[PDB]
């Protein structure tokens, strides 16, 4: 992924449109992948980075949404790619006029597949009153997503934060999975961040974390992050956090085994016994 | 209301250089997208040559990369192509566009016809 | 670089037809094109980006959807205003690569 | 050891064999001599026993 943060391509932030629907084996996350630009998080984040580390890829499908009375492409000024762009998954639902009204909507999906969706939405907490005016329009605001095993009615928080690299407010993307034939409607009048694509999987794969190279010549199976682990030896004293198929962590270094009888140089009592040292001038035989 | 008008000579002599401009009106240069320049073969067949930035940084077609140069003028809000060592197949019609993010291009000028033989 | 092979280089259509035009990327863009249509006349137009939606101020009779390394628009219930030729763009790795062009037909 | 304030969700759901409404059943613990209030202006399913 390099400069791909793992949990991103379900979303498409720039650094990532090149992995937007990839296939993998052995996916890798660098140390420096992101994943966002504007500033915000998901929500039990390390959870779903165990869902995506075996599933193989990712396959994304539309889900045809369409919208009136209402802009769809406010941008924002930090997921740059030659401007002012939003990411490639979603899209910034915001008002016409721009403090006059704001329609209350509603929308639907039903999945039609064999496999189960992961569908995220956005939430956007406005920096204050004035720029909730200003973007959206009047009154309180609500997000309601409800399916069958599943519903929430959530609601920003119009607040003033630090500032991450320009910017305070803050958006929270959650995500839901939908069953076959299943159905998931969102309701709302302001500060929403749709999804338009859905996400389904693949197959089976390996995660592991590293710092160094991607190598292509050898032969492997033990992978933690500084290397690779390569032996027919049971044990290996190398890294207790080492995935894949690997020996088994001890944390003796050194444990010799005997391939020899005794070494007596010039249970039962010949060997350092009855017969007294060993031979050196016998060079075939025991 | 972003409108992209070219402009330049008629006939070109071979082995010389090519300068030519395109006018923005509506909207700032330095506003930030990136402004293109875009040939068209004879046979209609399309060809994209480099862009300068809003804040002035270029990048160019890697087979045109020791022969070509684009700069901008922030007062009368245009920008110059500039184009040397030219031989016979360089007569195209020539295309000044604002491009949009790497999703796409928006915005077309309506092109102009150059020459270039003795 | 990358190769857009346009596909087929000509083919005649009457009123009310419904018609389809392939791209075919020769490497993985998997989600990145555009259609123009600029026919010899006129300005260009824009018709559709990020292989699905549609540009604001096109009549809603026009259509595409694609991703991967396939990608293919819809057009039927055709108009005098709607001869022209349609380029698509990729726009994964630079340099930009434009397709051979089509050109619309009257059977 | 428990404060909630629980509130409805007035929306429309897709249909389980006829019915699109929810309900949605909380539970606590008591221990002995401890005490429970329930107060509510709508939308309440008491228990009994």
């Amino acid at each position: 992924l390099g400069q791909c943060g793992l949990l991103g391509t379900i979303t498409g932030p720039p650094q990532c449109d090149q992995f937007l629907e990839f296939s993998a084996d052995l996916i890798i996350e660098r140390r420096e992948g992101s994943d966002v630009c504007y500033p915000g998080k998901f929500v039990n984040e390390e959870a779903l980075r165990q869902i995506l580390r075996e599933s193989g890829g990712i396959d994304k499908e539309s889900m045809g949404f369409t919208y009136n009375g209402i802009r769809t492409n406010g941008v924002t000024s930090a997921c740059r790619r030659s401007g002012s762009s939003f990411y490639a998954e979603m899209k910034w639902l915001l008002s016409n006029t721009d403090n006059a009204a704001f329609p209350q909507m509603t929308k639907s999906y039903k999945n039609t597949r064999e496999s189960p969706a992961i569908i995220v939405w956005g939430i956007h907490h406005s920096v204050s009153t004035a720029e909730q005016t200003k973007l959206y329009g009047s009154g309180n605001k609500l997000v309601t997503v409800g399916s069958s095993n599943y519903q929430q009615s959530f609601v920003p928080s119009p607040g003033a934060r630090p500032q991450v690299n320009g910017l305070s407010g803050r958006i929270d993307f959650h995500w839901l999975i939908l069953n076959p034939n299943d159905t998931v409607t969102f309701s709302f009048n302001g500060a929403f961040i749709a999804p338009d694509r859905a996400s389904f999987l693949r197959g089976k794969s390996m995660g592991i974390q590293s710092g160094v190279q991607v190598d292509a010549n050898c032969e492997g199976d033990c992978y933690h992050s500084g290397g690779t682990i390569i032996s027919n030896l049971p044990f290996q004293n190398i890294d207790s956090r080492a995935v894949g198929k690997c020996p088994r962590y001890v944390k003796q270094r050194s444990l010799l085994l005997a391939t020899g009888m005794k070494n007596v140089p010039e249970l039962f009592g010949a060997i350092a016994g009855f017969i007294e040292n060993g031979w050196e001038g016998l060079i075939d035989g025991w | 209301m972003v409108q992209l008008q070219e402009s330049g000579p008629g006939l070109v002599k071979p082995s010389q250089s090519l300068s030519l401009t395109c006018t923005v009106t509506g909207y700032s240069i330095t506003s930030d997208y990136t402004w293109n320049w875009i040939r068209q073969f004879p046979g209609n067949k399309l060809e994209w040559m480099g862009y300068i930035s809003y804040s002035g940084s270029t990048s160019y077609n890697p087979s045109l990369k020791s022969r070509m140069s684009i700069t901008r003028d922030t007062s009368k809000n245009q920008f110059l192509l500039q184009l040397n060592s030219v031989t016979t197949a360089d007569t195209a019609t020539y295309y000044c566009t604002r491009d949009g993010p790497y999703w796409h291009i928006d915005v077309w000028g309506a092109g102009t016809t150059v020459t270039v033989s003795s | 670089d990358i190769q857009m092979n346009q596909s087929p280089s000509s083919l005649s259509a009457s009123l009310g037809d419904t018609i389809t035009i392939t791209c075919h990327a020769s490497q993985t863009i998997n989600i990145w094109l555009s259609w123009y249509q600029l026919k010899p006349g006129n300005i260009p137009k824009l018709l559709i980006y990020k292989a699905s939606n549609l540009h604001t101020g096109v009549p809603s009779r026009f259509s595409g959807s694609g991703s991967g390394t396939g990608f293919t628009l819809t057009i039927s219930s055709l108009q005098p205003e709607d001869i022209a030729s349609y380029y698509c763009q990729q726009g994964q790795s630079f340099p930009y690569t434009f397709g051979g062009g089509t050109k619309l037909e009257i059977k």
